[PDB]
RNA sequence: CGGCCGCCGAGACCCCGGCGCACGGACCGAUUGGUCCGUGAUCGGGUAGGCGGGCGUGCCGGUGGCGUAGAAGCCGGGCC
RNA sequence: ACCGAUAGCGAACUAGUACCGUGAGGGAAAGCUGAAAAGCACCCCGGGAGGGGGGUGAAAAGAGCCUGAAACCGGGCGGCGAUAGGAGGGUGCGGCCCGAAAGGAAUGAGCCUCCCCGAAGGAAACCGCGGCGACGCGGGAGUACGAGGGGAGGGGACCGGGGUUGCACCGUCCGUCUUGAAACACGGGGCAGGGAGUUCGCGGCCGUGGCGAGGUUAAGGGGGUUAAGCCCCGUAGCCGC
RNA sequence: CUAAGCCGCCCGGUGGAUGGCUCGGCUCGGGGCGCCGACGAAGGGCGUGGCAAGCUGCGAUAAGCCCCG
């Protein structure tokens, strides 16, 4: 109700959606795990997620990679272990499953068919410098949004 | 080309007033005497008895608006219109 | 800058109507009238009846492109004709004999405009 | 802005006598369709008027 | 003349396809020039499109103009006349002229715009 | 090096169509103008600069109007 | 005939307030739900923040509240995409894609066939001749063709336009001083708003209008008016003769 | 059914331009009104509300007390 989603062709009889906002996550990770997830079966993305925690398989990085070393194994290439970010987006996954239960959707017939991370507002704080220079020290903040559909 | 789009009858002053435009493509404006001509011709109107009040081309246009009067008789004339009016039309 | 030439409708009409009679009759004391009256504002032509009665002769018709102003004294019988007339201008002249007339009346008065002189 | 006295009295002369003209009245926007004529002069009774 | 009209308008039309759109230099470059695509005489003492180089773009000329006999007239070859109501509606010419009902006009006064339209034979450019 | 032959090659030159400009002419406008015709091999690049016309914005005096059957504003398109 | 929240007083608001300097002193930013709070009862999930249903409202306009532009970021779609070089564009067309309305069009589109006229320009087969040769000359012939201007028949839904990209040729950004700018000369991360020939006095000149050997009022006064608008007077003074 | 990347459209976020509104400013011919204080002024400090922090108003009678209209 307070903010919209990306995704037009909603449909409620088969389809279910869930949303996070405000996150303190970083919004880049996000957006590479997003990315990752985008797609994949919920059950599938769930144990991704838990794998990722558990720090048993890296996420890719295909966009903001720099300085970042590499992983054993094909396709690595640049990678890494977003903890928080998978946390947050477990709970995102969590609630969107509830609420296809809710609906009447078989939990194991669930497909990924939308998920997105946007920036959302800048929390701003300052950190001293040299030379009596106050510097930015700002955190950004994630909004997350998934939408999942019953498969046949 | 005329087409006139108003005719209205004055009882009160005893004249009818005409709105008409000329549509001369590639022509240049029409002289006095030939719109004159033409339109007491086509209306059945009398010659001594009519002026035309204005004819008025407005920029790259074709098409030039006139207005005309017919009055009643040359009494009617000679007290309403003026001397100027009078003397373009070479009716006094 | 620009000339914009007579703002007074009546003087443009008058200039127009002396081209129109000019082309009709076949003469140029018209034409060159409607272009006397046609040059600028701050030159138009003033004349004194002093000048009048000291170049016309007794029953001779006089076209000022201008004002007639009435500074001086007049003896003639002239008929003068032009835009402006002085109140003094036409009070001496009609005291003298003559007819203080418009462009247009002489026009009507004299199509042609024969033995017509022309003072600036 | 200035203006002078004998230009505005023949202004205003050139005004009242416009405002007997039926096509200028007409061409200004004015409805004069039953007015008997112009200009329209009435008897002195209406200045007492005061309803 | 309708076979000189025709002729007209079809050289009417070849000259405005061939003419380009005149807009100011570097207007590709910004997002605050390519929000507003206008046309802007090149001023500078260095500027290539000033200087008139092959291989970029023109700039309008007085020779692009329409021919005069048709020049502001509807691809149709009618002219438009812009109407707010049934009144300028009724003074249209019905042969030579078409039109075209004002943006602002709501349904209820368009619907007896084209109704009496029709029922004059006035062509309409924008029928609801 | 001394000559020749044929081709190719510009916005130059020639021709058809269109625009404007300068000058002159006819006709027509209730404030600078408008339509049309005639001549231009002897009009058409342009910095500083001079001159003429036109487009757009806020408000005032008039005049004619639109709008909850949807104004202003904004986004993507069609036409001039 | 002032401005309309970067404007107007610095302050439309808990503004000379918050805040800076030991001190004289300096001094911001900040307006808007809706007609009515009717400001979301109840259910599922979450430690919570919140999320999903379900309700209120003409419309969420949901308090992080009128409209919500540009820059920027994420996703979807169309086009290109790992052997190819130029300031990121110009001319023409091809491939893919969009194409209801506002452009044309079933009163006929792209397209196919045929006939007539035709400016400047303008061949060749073949025949005869000249030249060592490239080749040229006379006829063919000012013929075939030729920008464009007209007509007839067939078919029956596109054409104009738009996004991206490919090919051929061309093209070393914008403003600025300078004889000379792509410059290894200066100002140039992006976007939105703001931003620079104004007022008075004197004088020269021009466009127009009034009166005219005269022209014109200043301060001020009277009438009338909701009013400072409107009407009349006012010769002191100034210029000219 | 090419990974990153590039351009265009749509949707969403971030942001707060534009538009509309205005109990506030600015400028004015005219009209009104122009000093307070040792009978203790102006300017300040501190208090004062059931829940009361700021502004405003009041002064231990403290967002107030009494009397005619």
């Amino acid at each position: 109700k307070r903010f919209g989603y990306s995704f037009q062709n909603f449909d409620p009889k088969r389809m279910a959606r869930a949303s996070a906002r405000d996150l303190r996550i970083s919004p880049k990770l996000a957006v590479e795990v997003c990315r990752e997830l985008r797609g994949m079966m919920l059950n599938d993305a769930l144990r991704y997620l838990d794998d990722v925690i558990a720090l048993k398989r890296p996420v890719p990085l295909k966009r903001y990679n720099d300085s970042q070393g590499h992983k054993p194994g094909k396709g690595f290439g640049p990678g890494r272990y977003p903890v928080k970010v998978a946390k947050a987006i477990k709970k995102v996954l969590l609630n969107v499953k509830n609420n296809a239960v809710q609906k009447g959707l078989d939990p194991d017939k669930l497909k990924i068919i939308h998920i997105a991370a946007h920036k959302g507002p800048v929390l701003r704080g300052w950190y001293p410098r040299a030379f009596g220079r106050a510097t930015p020290f700002n955190e950004q903040t994630t909004h997350i949004e998934v939408v999942v559909e019953e498969i046949r | 080309e005329i087409r006139i789009k108003e005719i209205k009858e004055n009882k009160l002053i005893g004249r009818k007033e005409i709105y008409f435009e000329i549509y001369h493509p590639g022509e240049p404006t029409p002289s006095r005497k030939d719109v004159k001509g033409k339109l007491v011709a086509m209306l059945d109107l009398n010659p001594e008895t009519t002026v035309i009040q204005y004819i008025r081309s407005y920029f790259g246009s074709y098409i030039s608006k006139g207005y005309a009067k017919a009055y009643d008789s040359k009494e009617r004339m000679l007290y309403i219109e003026p001397e100027y009016i009078l003397i373009r039309d070479g009716l006094i | 800058m620009k000339r914009t030439g007579p703002t007074d409708p009546n003087l443009r009409r008058l200039i127009r109507y002396l081209r129109k009679k000019s082309n009709e009759y076949g003469v140029k004391i018209w034409k060159d009238v409607a272009w006397r009256l046609e040059r600028p504002r701050r030159q138009r032509a003033e004349v004194n009846v002093s000048k009048i009665n000291r170049y016309a002769n007794d029953g001779e018709m006089i076209v000022v492109p201008g004002s007639v102003l009435g500074a001086g004294k007049l003896e003639k019988k002239v008929i003068v004709a032009a835009w402006k007339f002085s109140e003094t201008a036409r009070r001496k002249i009609i005291e003298a004999g003559g007819e203080a007339i418009t462009i247009e009346e002489l026009i009507e008065r004299n199509p042609t405009g024969s033995g017509v002189r022309i003072m600036e | 802005e200035d203006i002078n006295k004998k230009e505005k009295r023949l202004a205003l002369m050139s005004a009242i006598a416009a405002t007997a003209n039926y096509d200028l009245v007409r061409a200004r926007g004015h409805i004069i369709d039953n007015v008997p004529q112009l200009p329209l002069i009435v008897v002195d009774d209406l200045q007492k008027v005061q309803k | 003349d309708e076979k000189e009209f025709k002729r007209l308008l079809r050289v009417r039309a070849r000259l405005k396809r061939k003419k380009p759109r005149f807009l100011r230099q570097e207007w590709w470059r910004y997002p605050k020039f390519k929000n507003d695509p206008k046309w802007r005489r090149p001023k500078g003492i260095d500027s290539k499109m000033r200087l008139k180089l092959k291989g970029k773009p023109r700039s309008p000329s007085i020779g692009w103009s329409s021919p005069k006999l048709v020049r502001g007239l509807h691809p149709s070859g009618y002219e438009e006349v812009l109407v707010h109501n049934v009144k300028e509606l009724e003074a249209l010419d019905p042969k030579r002229q078409a039109a075209r009902i004002a943006h602002t006009v709501g349904k209820k006064k368009r619907i007896e715009i084209i109704k009496r339209a029709e029922e004059l034979g006035i062509k309409v450019l924008n029928p609801r």
